[PDB]
């Protein structure tokens, strides 16, 4: 995934928006949940 | 928040402070004032 602080490889990008749970930079924040890979796949 | 869409404040008037739509960033009249006014460097970008 390609974002305004770097190069981020390894993390899912979604189209929702949540809290800020591990700020990135830009607006971008990361974080751990199910969020499909299904339902319980964290 | 979010202003209602028909500014009846009692004959006050908050356009030059309110956002502006039209802009691609939703900032007001002020802020884009103040944002050509400051001569930032090295913004910090993709590069
Ligand atoms: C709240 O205060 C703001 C102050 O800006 C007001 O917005 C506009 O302020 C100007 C000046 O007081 C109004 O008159 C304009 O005067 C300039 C020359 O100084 C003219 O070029 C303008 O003519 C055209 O452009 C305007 C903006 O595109 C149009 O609104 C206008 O109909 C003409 O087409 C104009 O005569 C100006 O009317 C206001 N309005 C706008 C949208 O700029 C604002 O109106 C005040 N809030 C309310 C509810 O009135
Ligand atoms: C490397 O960063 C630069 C921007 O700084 C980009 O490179 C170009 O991106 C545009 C398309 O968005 C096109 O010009 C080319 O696909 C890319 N290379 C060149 C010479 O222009 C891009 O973000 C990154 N490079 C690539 C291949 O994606
Ligand atoms: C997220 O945003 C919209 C759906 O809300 C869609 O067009 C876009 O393809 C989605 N991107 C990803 C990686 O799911």
């Amino acid at each position: 995934f390609q974002t305004r602080a770097g190069c981020l490889i390894g993390a899912e990008h979604v189209n929702n928006s949540y809290e800020c749970d591990i700020p990135i930079g830009a607006g971008i924040c990361a974080s751990y949940q199910t969020q499909t890979n299904s339902v319980a796949s964290q | 928040y979010k202003t209602p869409p028909i500014k009846d404040f009692g004959g006050f008037n908050f356009s030059q402070i309110l956002p502006d739509p039209s802009k691609p960033s939703k900032r007001s009249f002020i802020e884009d004032l103040l944002f050509n006014k400051v001569t930032l460097a090295d913004a910090g970008f993709i590069k």
